[PDB]
């Protein structure tokens, strides 16, 4: 079989609907994942940092 | 003095050269490998060889003529060379081969002998010509299932299945007056040629238009022909480029000139004003590389080819090269653009102002078939000098930045990383 | 850090000036004798830090005979140093022998590197 005769990929290849569908979907997915991870990371860092602030039993205003 | 173009039924185009000592007359058809199918692929290449067959060449030689033929993707040519005086003898041979003869050249013994000849020819190319074989596979994967994917020499499978009838079918469908241009280059006048052509009569399939089909499409992909028994790794990589007559035709050619060509064994080549050279010479990442901007009627390919014995550092070769390409979009300098202009002009001048009539014949015919005329260096140079840094950045941001690539490689390519690692390098992280 | 092209520029200026030459050279001679490298069998050029491209280019271009000689002086200096002794007086490098054998190779390499940098950053005035 000739190496010039490329195998069939039609079952996975998108039709000529829009050349940016794959890109836009992928970039939204990656962007939202980056977004929520940043928010998660921020909340996690603050959780630890705030554990070092004055505890509830030492705020005695006497 | 400006290249004449006359039509009376048959479009005749000439380019008189007073300094030329020879003359070339021939016919260029606006059909090439891109007009074949996967099953008759190689038919044009077979035609070229029967035209250059001994019987046909001996006849021409007796008359003091030399035959030349070139099979391209968009076009096909058949040229006869002779002294400036024997210019009419060329036309007779040309007329004979494409009007009188038919069953003479397509005889059982000539066709079979020619077929056997191109078969061994193509087998040798696929077996030994690694850099060109790889470039052919780049086209194949980049434009797969599209006209532009077919190799110009044809494939062994389709070649061994070809019969005289296939040749005839192609000839009847493409060797037409409406799909042709008779060219005249070297030392010859337009009137001398037009009157000698207008001297004869007939038509041979008049008004008949060539067959039509579906347009070329670029597909981000790759084909890997690993062969660990070969001494090097040969790689070709490219993005969708510019078709002929594209508004960015020259901007793309200039962009390719920025990174240019290189031969590690040539002292002066190592001293070129190419920033990529600072990165690749320290650990000698390659033996050579050459950037290109291939242009066709429906599409094009912009990228480079390289050969290397440094099989453990292929990832660095590719990485540094693509990082340099990234620069065309964000930081290419004015001097890089100015150096490219000068060298592009020299390249075109060497291509168009070559001392070869056959070369001029091929270029003239191909261009007049596509745009009806041939652009002059004077106009080309003006367009080139008008290109700015902003034009290069605008073009790169469209064709290079975060764009799909086509890859082809053979030899010791274990070190060539996966598609995505290479594809990710088409851009840089930004804030 | 300071280039040899710069050291030579300043130095040559002092040397070509009858006034400064009479005032600086004697001080330099005492500075060199107090340095003591010659007492270890070394020439000043043997002292130049070599872990940089300019020096590696210079050392590669140094003719074989001188390269073998430099190797010996460096090795002998290390051996003498580790024993915490100086070489016998007759083995000390004489002032006449304390020649800048590597300097011309260094200056040439620096000039070439400077030009490459200039050419790499040239501006075009249209
Ligand atoms: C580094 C060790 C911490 C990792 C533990 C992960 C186990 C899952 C539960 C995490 C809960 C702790 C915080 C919390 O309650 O936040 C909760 C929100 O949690 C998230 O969004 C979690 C998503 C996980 C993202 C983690 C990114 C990785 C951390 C990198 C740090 C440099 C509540 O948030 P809040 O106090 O309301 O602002
Ligand atoms: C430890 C927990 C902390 C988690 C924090 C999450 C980190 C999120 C990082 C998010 C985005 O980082 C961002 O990524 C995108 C790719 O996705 C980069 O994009 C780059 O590549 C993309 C894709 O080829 C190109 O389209 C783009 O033009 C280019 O700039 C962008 O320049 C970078 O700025």
């Amino acid at each position: 079989k000739s190496t010039y005769r490329t195998p069939n990929f039609d079952d996975v290849l998108k039709e000529n609907n829009d050349a940016d569908k794959g890109r836009s979907y992928a970039y939204f997915m990656v962007g939202a994942m980056g977004l929520l991870s940043s928010a998660g990371a921020k909340s996690t860092v603050e959780t630890f940092i705030s554990s070092m602030t004055a505890t509830a039993d030492v705020l005695a205003m006497a | 003095a400006e290249v004449t173009q006359l039509s009376n039924g048959i479009v005749v185009a000439t380019e008189h050269n007073p300094s030329a000592h020879t003359a070339s007359v021939g016919v260029v058809f606006g059909s090439g490998a891109a007009n074949e199918n996967p099953y008759n692929n190689g038919v044009s290449n077979l035609w070229k060889n029967i035209f250059l067959s001994k019987e046909n060449s001996a006849v021409a030689a007796k008359e003091g003529l030399a035959l030349s033929s070139n099979i391209s993707r968009d076009f096909q040519s058949y040229i006869v060379s002779s002294l400036p005086g024997s210019t009419d003898k060329s036309l007779d041979f040309l007329n004979q081969s494409f009007i009188q003869q038919k069953a003479n050249l397509l005889s059982s013994s000539n066709f079979e002998a020619t077929k056997k000849s191109v078969l061994k020819q193509v087998q040798d190319f696929e077996d030994n010509d690694h850099p060109n074989r790889v470039l052919e596979h780049l086209h194949s994967t980049a434009f797969q299932n599209t006209p532009l994917s077919l190799p110009t020499r044809g494939t062994l499978e389709s070649l061994e299945n070809l019969v005289v009838a296939d040749l005839e079918s192609f000839a009847n469908n493409h060797f037409l007056n409406s799909n042709a241009v008779v060219v005249g280059t070297g030392n010859i006048k337009h009137e001398d040629l037009v009157n000698s052509i207008e001297s004869k009569n007939l038509s041979l399939q008049t008004g008949t238009k060539p067959v039509l089909k579906k347009k070329a499409a670029f597909l981000g992909s790759e084909v890997r022909l690993r062969d660990d028994t070969l001494p090097k790794a040969w790689i070709s990589l490219a993005v969708e480029g510019e078709p002929v007559n594209s508004p960015n035709y020259f901007v793309a050619k200039l962009a390719a000139q920025i990174f240019g060509s290189y031969n590690a064994f040539e002292p002066a080549s190592r001293l070129q004003g190419i920033k990529l050279l600072d990165n690749i010479q320290e650990y000698q990442l390659c033996d050579n590389f050459n950037h290109f901007s291939l242009s066709y009627k429906d599409s094009g390919l912009w990228g480079f080819s390289t050969a290397t014995r440094n099989v453990t550092m292929i990832d660095d070769l590719i990485h540094f090269t693509l990082k340099q390409w990234n620069r065309l979009t964000i930081s290419v300098t004015d001097t890089e653009v100015e150096r490219a202009k000068s060298l592009l002009k020299l390249q075109l001048g060497q291509l168009y102002e070559s001392g070869n009539p056959v070369n001029d014949a091929n270029l003239l015919g191909a261009e007049v078939l596509i745009k009806g005329s041939k652009l002059s260096l004077g106009e080309a140079f003006k367009k080139i000098d008008a290109i700015t840094v902003k034009d290069v950045k605008a073009w790169a941001g469209k064709r290079l930045w975060d764009q799909d690539i086509a890859i082809a490689g053979t030899g010791q390519i274990e070190g060539l990383l996966d598609y995505m690692r290479i594809r990710s390098d088409m851009s840089m992280m930004r804030w | 850090p300071q280039s040899f092209t710069s050291i030579a520029r300043i130095g040559d200026y002092i040397l070509k000036s009858p006034v400064l030459s009479k005032l600086c050279v004697p001080v330099a001679n005492q500075f060199i004798n107090l340095a003591g490298y010659k007492k270890l069998g070394l020439k000043f050029d043997d002292l130049i830090a070599e872990e940089n491209p300019i020096m590696q280019t210079a050392l590669r271009r140094l003719p074989e005979d001188e390269s073998y000689a430099r190797a010996y002086r460096i090795i002998r200096a290390h051996q003498t140093e580790l024993t915490h002794h100086l070489l016998p007086r007759n083995e000390w490098i004489k002032a006449q022998e304390d020649v800048p054998y590597l300097l011309p190779y260094i200056l040439e390499a620096e000039a070439a590197a400077k030009e490459k940098d200039e050419l790499d950053n040239i501006e075009v005035s249209k």
